[PDB]
C-alpha cells in the first residue's frame, strides 16, 4: 500500500527527468 | 593554381566552415581552412579569401559594400550575426599566440541548400502572408494623402527591418512545431498596423490573432538581441500584444 | 481560424492573473508546511484535519488547487502543442492531459468537500 | 541527418527554459501529490503511513529541489507579467533578471538553512 | 465555431465511459441480490457512505445527462421546422436540463445518513 505511493514517487520522479533532457534535447538537436 | 597572395601583418586564422554539398556528395561536415586576418578586416573578407583561393565550391550570398541588405545572415559562434559586420578589429586574445578559431554555419529553422546558403522562400511566404502593403480606398486624393508628424513618429523604428532573418531564425518557438509567424513578419506587420494611413489593421490584427500568432511569444529576447538594426523587435510585438488586449 | 476564436487571447490573459494570485496561494502553502514550527516533521492526520477545520484554509486549498491545475494544464497544452510533430499525437496527449486534470481536480474537490474529521 | 548545435543566445532564453522545467516539474509532482493527498478520505493511519515515509533524508533534498523550483518559477513568472502589463517592461528585461536572480539567492538561502536546521535537529 | 465537431467528440467519449457507468449501475441494481426488492432508504445510505459509489453517481449524472441533451438538441434540430419553435423548444430543454442537474448534485453533495 505504501509500496505503491513509493512506486508512484519514483515514477513522477523518472518523469521529471525525462522531461528536463526531452527539452533540452528538442532545444538543441537541429532537426 | 599560380599561388595566394603575401600577407603583410597575419594572425592566421581559423575558420571552421560547415560544408554541405547538396548533389554531389551528400556527405555533409565541418571543413577547417587557415586565411590570414588584419584588423581592418570582416569574416566576409575572410570568407572571400577562401572562396577565391583555397576553396571555390564555398558558397554564400553577399552584395553590398557597406550599404547594408541583409543577405549574409550567418551563424558565427553561435549566434546570428551577418558577417560583413563582425569587425574583426577586437582580436586581444591574439597575442597570447592561442589558436584563434571561427565557427560559421548557415541560420537555423531554414532547409539548407548548399554550405551557408538557405532557402529563404519559407521566411518570405511568412511575411507576404500579413499582407505587409498600404490597403486604401480606391479614389486616391491626387495630392498625397496627409499624416501628422506625430502619427508618423509612431510606427517608425519597425521601417528599418532590411529583412535579413537573423531574427526569426533565432526564434526557438520558431524552431519549435506548428507554424508560428515569427519575429519579422510581426515588426512588418507592427509597421502597418501602427500606420494611420491604412484600412486593414483589424484586418491583420485579426490574422495575428490565431494560435500560430503572436501568443507564441514565449518572451525570449533572442530576437532582440540578434536584429543588426536595432529594433526593438520584442517590443513590437508587446505593443502588438497590448493592441490586441486594449481593444 | 484553426481553433476558437479569442481562446489564446484568453488562455495567456489566464495565465498571468493565475500566476499574480499563485505567487501569495503557492508560496504561502510552501511557507506555512516547511518552515513554520516543525515543518514535514509536524505534519499528520490530525494537523490536517485541525487546519481543515477553519473557512480560511479551506477555500486557501480549493483556490491552490484550481488554480494551480488550470495554470499547469495550459502550460502542459503549450509544451505539447510546441513538442508534438504528428497531428494524431498531439490529438491523443492533449486527451490524456485533459482527463488526467479532470481526474485530479475532481479528487482533489472531492476530498476538500466530503473531508470530515471524524472517521474513525 | 540530425546535427546537435548550442545557440549561445540571450540570457532571457535560458530563463525561458528553465521556467518551462520548472513548471512541468510542478506539474508532475502536483499530480501525484495530490493523489497521496487524497488518501486522507480513507484512513488517518493510510495518511500518517504515507507522509511517513515522505520524512526522509531523499525526500528532504527534494523538498529543498522544490523549494527552489516553486521559488525560481514565481519570480520568472513575475518578471514574464511585468514585460507583458508594463509598458516600459521589455527596456528593463535584463535588469529585472538580475533582481530576480538576487532574490532567488537571497530567499533561496535563507529557506535552506531553515529547512536544514529542522532537518539537523531531526536527523 | 467548431461546438459541433466537439460535442460530436463528446457523445463519443461520453458513451465510452457510460458504458461501464450506466451498465455497472443497471447491474448493481438490478440483478445482484434482490434487484429492486432489496432497495429502500437504507439501502442508499449505505451505498452513499462510500467514496466509491459517491463518485459513481455524480460521474453517472453528470455524463448521462449532458449525452442526453445534446442527443435531444439533435432531434429538435431535426424536427423542429420552425425558427421560433425551434428557440423554444431549446429552451425548455436547457432549463429541464440544468434543473435535473442542479437536484441530483444537490442531493449527493448535501445527503446526511442521519436526518430522522
Ligand atoms: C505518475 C506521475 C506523472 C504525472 C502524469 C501526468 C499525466 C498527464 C500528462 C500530460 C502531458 C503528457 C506529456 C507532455 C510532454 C509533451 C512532450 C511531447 O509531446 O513529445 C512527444 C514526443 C514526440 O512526438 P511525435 O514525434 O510527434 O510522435 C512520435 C510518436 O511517439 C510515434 O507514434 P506513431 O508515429 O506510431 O503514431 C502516434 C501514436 C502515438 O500517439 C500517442 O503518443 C498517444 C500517447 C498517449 C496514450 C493515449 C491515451 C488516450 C487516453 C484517452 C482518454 C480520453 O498514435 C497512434 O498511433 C494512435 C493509437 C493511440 C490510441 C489511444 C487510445 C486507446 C485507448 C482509448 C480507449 C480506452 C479503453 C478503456 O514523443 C512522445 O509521444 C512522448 C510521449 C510522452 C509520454 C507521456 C509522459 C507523461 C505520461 C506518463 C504517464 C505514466
Ligand atoms: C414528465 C417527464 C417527461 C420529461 C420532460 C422533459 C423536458 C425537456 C424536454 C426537451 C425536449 C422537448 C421535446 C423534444 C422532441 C422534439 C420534437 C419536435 O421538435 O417536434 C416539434 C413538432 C413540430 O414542430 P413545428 O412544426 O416546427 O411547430 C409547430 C408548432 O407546434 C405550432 O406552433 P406555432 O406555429 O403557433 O408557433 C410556435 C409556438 C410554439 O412554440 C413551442 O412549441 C414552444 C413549446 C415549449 C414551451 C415554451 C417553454 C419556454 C420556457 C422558457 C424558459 C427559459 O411558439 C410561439 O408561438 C411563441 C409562444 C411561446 C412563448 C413561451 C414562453 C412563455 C413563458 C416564458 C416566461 C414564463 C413566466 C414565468 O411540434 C411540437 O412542437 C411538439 C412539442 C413537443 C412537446 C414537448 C414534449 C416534452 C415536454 C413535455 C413536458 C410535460
Ligand atoms: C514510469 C513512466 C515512464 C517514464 C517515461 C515517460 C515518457 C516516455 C517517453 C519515452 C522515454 C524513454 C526514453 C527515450 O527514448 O526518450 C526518447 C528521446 O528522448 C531523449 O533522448 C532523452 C530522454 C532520456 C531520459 C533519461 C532518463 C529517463 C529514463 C526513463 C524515461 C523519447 O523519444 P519519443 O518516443 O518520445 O519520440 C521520439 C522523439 O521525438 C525523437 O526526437 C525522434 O527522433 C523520434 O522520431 C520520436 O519518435
Ligand atoms: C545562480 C543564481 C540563481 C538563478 C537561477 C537558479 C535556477 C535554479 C532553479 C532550478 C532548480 C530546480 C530544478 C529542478 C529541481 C528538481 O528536479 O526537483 C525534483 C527532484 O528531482 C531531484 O531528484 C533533484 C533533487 C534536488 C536537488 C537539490 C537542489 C536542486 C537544484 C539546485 C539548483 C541551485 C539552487 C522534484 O521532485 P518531486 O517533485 O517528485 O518532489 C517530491 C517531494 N516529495
Ligand atoms: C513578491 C510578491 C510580488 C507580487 C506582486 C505581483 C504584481 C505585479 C504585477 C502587476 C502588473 C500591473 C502593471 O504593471 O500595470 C501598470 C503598472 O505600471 C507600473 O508603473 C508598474 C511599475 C513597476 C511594477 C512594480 C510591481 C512589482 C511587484 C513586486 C516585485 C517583487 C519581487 C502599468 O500600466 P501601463 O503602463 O501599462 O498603462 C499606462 C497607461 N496610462
Ligand atoms: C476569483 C477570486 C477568488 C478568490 C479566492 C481567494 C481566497 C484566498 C484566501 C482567502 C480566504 C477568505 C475567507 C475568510 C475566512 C476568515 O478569514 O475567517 C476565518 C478566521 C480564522 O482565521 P485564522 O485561523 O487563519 O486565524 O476566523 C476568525 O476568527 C476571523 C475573525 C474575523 C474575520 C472576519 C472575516 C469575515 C469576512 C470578511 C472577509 C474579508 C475580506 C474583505 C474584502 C473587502
Ligand atoms: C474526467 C474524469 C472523471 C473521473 C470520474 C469517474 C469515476 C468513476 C468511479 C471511480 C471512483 C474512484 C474513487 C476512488 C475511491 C476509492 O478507491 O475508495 C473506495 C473504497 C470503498 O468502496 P468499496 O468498499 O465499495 O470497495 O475505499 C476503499 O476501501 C479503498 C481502499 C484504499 C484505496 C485508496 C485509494 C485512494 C485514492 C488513490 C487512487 C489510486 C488509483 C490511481 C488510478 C489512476
Ligand atoms: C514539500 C512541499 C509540500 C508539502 C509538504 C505539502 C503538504 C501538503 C499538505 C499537508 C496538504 C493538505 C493539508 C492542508 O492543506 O492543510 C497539501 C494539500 C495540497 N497541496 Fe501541498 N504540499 C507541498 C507543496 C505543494 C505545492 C508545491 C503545491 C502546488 C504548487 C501544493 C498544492 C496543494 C494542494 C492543491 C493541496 C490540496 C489537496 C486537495 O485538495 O486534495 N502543495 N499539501
Ligand atoms: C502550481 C504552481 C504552478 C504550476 C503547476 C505551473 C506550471 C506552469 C507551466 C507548465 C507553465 C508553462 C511554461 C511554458 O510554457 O514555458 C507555466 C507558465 C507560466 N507560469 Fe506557472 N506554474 C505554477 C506557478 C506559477 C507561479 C507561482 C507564477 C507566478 C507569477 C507563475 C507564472 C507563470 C507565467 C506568467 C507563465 C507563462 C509563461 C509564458 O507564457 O511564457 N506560475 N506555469
Ligand atoms: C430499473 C432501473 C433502475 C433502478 C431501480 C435505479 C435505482 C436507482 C437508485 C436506487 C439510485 C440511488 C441509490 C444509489 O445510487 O445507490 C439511483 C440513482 C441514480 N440513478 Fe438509477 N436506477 C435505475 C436505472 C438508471 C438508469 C437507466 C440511469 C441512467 C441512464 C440511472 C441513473 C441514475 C443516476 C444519475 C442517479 C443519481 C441520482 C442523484 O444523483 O440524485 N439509473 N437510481
Ligand atoms: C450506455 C452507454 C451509451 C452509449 C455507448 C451511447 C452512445 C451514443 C452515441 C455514440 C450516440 C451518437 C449517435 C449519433 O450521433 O448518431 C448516442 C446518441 C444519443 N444518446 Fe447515447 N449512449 C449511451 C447511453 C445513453 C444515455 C444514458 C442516454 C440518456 C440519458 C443517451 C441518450 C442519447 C440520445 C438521446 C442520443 C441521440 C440519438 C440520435 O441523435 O440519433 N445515451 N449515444
Ligand atoms: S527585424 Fe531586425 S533582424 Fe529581424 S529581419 Fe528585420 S532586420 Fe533582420
Ligand atoms: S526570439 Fe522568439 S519567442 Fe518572443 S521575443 Fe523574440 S520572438
Ligand atoms: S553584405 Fe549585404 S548585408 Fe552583409
Amino acid at each position: 500500500m505504501v509500496l505503491f505511493f513509493e512506486i508512484l514517487l519514483v515514477a513522477a520522479v523518472l518523469v521529471i527527468t525525462w522531461f528536463a533532457v526531452y527539452a533540452l534535447y528538442r532545444l538543441v538537436t537541429d532537426e | 593554381p599560380e599561388l595566394p597572395p603575401v600577407p603583410e601583418g597575419a594572425v592566421m586564422v581559423t575558420l571552421k566552415i560547415a560544408r554541405f554539398n547538396p548533389e554531389n556528395p551528400d556527405a555533409a561536415g565541418w571543413q577547417s581552412f587557415r586565411v590570414p586576418c588584419l584588423p581592418s578586416d570582416r569574416l566576409l573578407n575572410l570568407l572571400h579569401y577562401v572562396k577565391w583561393y583555397l576553396d571555390g565550391t564555398l558558397t554564400f550570398r553577399r552584395s553590398c559594400a557597406h550599404g547594408v541588405c541583409g543577405s549574409d545572415a550567418m551563424r558565427i559562434n553561435g549566434v546570428n550575426r551577418l558577417a560583413c559586420k563582425v569587425l574583426m578589429r577586437d582580436m586581444l586574445p591574439k597575442n597570447p599566440n592561442k589558436q584563434l578559431t571561427i565557427t560559421i554555419e548557415p541560420i537555423r529553422g531554414l532547409p539548407v541548400e548548399k554550405d551557408l546558403v538557405v532557402n529563404m522562400e519559407p521566411f518570405f511566404d511568412a511575411y507576404r502572408a500579413v499582407k505587409p502593403f498600404l490597403v486604401t480606398s480606391g479614389n486616391p486624393p491626387t495630392k498625397e494623402r496627409i499624416q501628422s508628424p506625430t502619427d508618423r513618429a509612431r510606427y517608425d523604428d519597425t521601417t528599418k527591418c532590411i529583412l535579413c532573418a537573423c531574427c526569426t531564425t533565432s526564434c526557438p518557438v520558431y524552431w519549435s512545431e506548428g507554424s508560428y509567424f515569427g519575429p519579422a513578419a510581426i515588426v512588418n506587420a507592427h509597421r502597418f498596423i501602427f500606420d494611420s494611413r491604412d484600412e486593414a489593421a483589424a484586418e491583420r490584427l485579426d490574422i495575428l490573432n490565431e494560435v500560430d500568432g503572436v501568443w507564441r511569444c514565449r518572451t525570449t529576447f533572442n530576437c532582440t538581441e540578434a536584429c543588426p538594426r536595432g529594433i526593438q523587435v520584442t517590443q513590437a510585438i508587446q505593443e502588438v500584444k497590448r493592441a490586441l488586449m486594449f481593444a | 481560424p484553426r481553433g476558437i476564436p479569442y481562446f489564446e487571447k484568453y488562455a495567456w490573459l489566464f495565465m498571468r492573473f493565475s500566476g499574480i494570485a499563485l505567487v501569495f496561494l503557492a508560496l504561502g502553502h510552501l511557507f506555512i508546511m516547511l518552515m513554520w514550527q516543525d515543518g514535514v516533521y509536524r505534519i499528520d492526520f490530525n494537523y490536517v484535519a485541525e487546519r481543515w477545520a477553519s473557512p480560511f484554509w479551506q477555500i486557501w486549498d480549493m483556490a491552490l488547487l484550481w488554480l494551480a491545475m488550470i495554470h499547469g494544464a495550459n502550460g502542459m497544452r503549450t509544451i505539447i502543442g510546441d513538442y508534438a510533430r504528428k497531428n494524431v499525437t498531439k490529438f491523443w496527449l492533449n486527451s490524456l492531459l485533459l482527463l488526467a486534470t479532470g481526474f485530479t481536480l475532481v479528487l482533489g474537490s472531492y476530498v476538500l468537500v466530503t473531508f470530515d474529521a471524524n472517521i474513525s | 541527418t540530425r546535427r546537435r548545435t548550442l545557440y549561445r543566445g540571450d540570457p532571457g532564453m535560458w530563463s525561458w527554459v528553465l521556467h518551462r522545467i520548472t513548471g512541468a516539474t510542478i506539474f508532475f509532482f502536483l499530480f501525484v501529490h495530490v493523489l497521496d493527498t487524497a488518501l486522507v478520505r480513507v484512513s488517518p493511519q493510510a495518511y500518517n503511513e504515507v507522509i511517513e515515509t515522505y520524512k526522509t533524508p531523499i525526500v528532504g533534498l527534494m523538498e529543498i529541489g522544490l523549494v527552489a523550483a516553486v521559488l525560481f518559477h514565481a519570480l520568472n513568472g513575475i518578471r514574464v507579467i511585468l514585460i507583458d502589463f508594463w509598458a516600459k517592461g521589455p527596456r528593463y528585461q535584463r535588469q529585472m533578471l538580475a533582481v530576480i536572480a538576487g532574490l532567488f539567492l537571497v530567499i533561496f538561502i535563507a529557506a535552506v538553512g531553515v529547512i536544514g536546521m529542522h532537518m539537523v535537529e531531526r536527523f
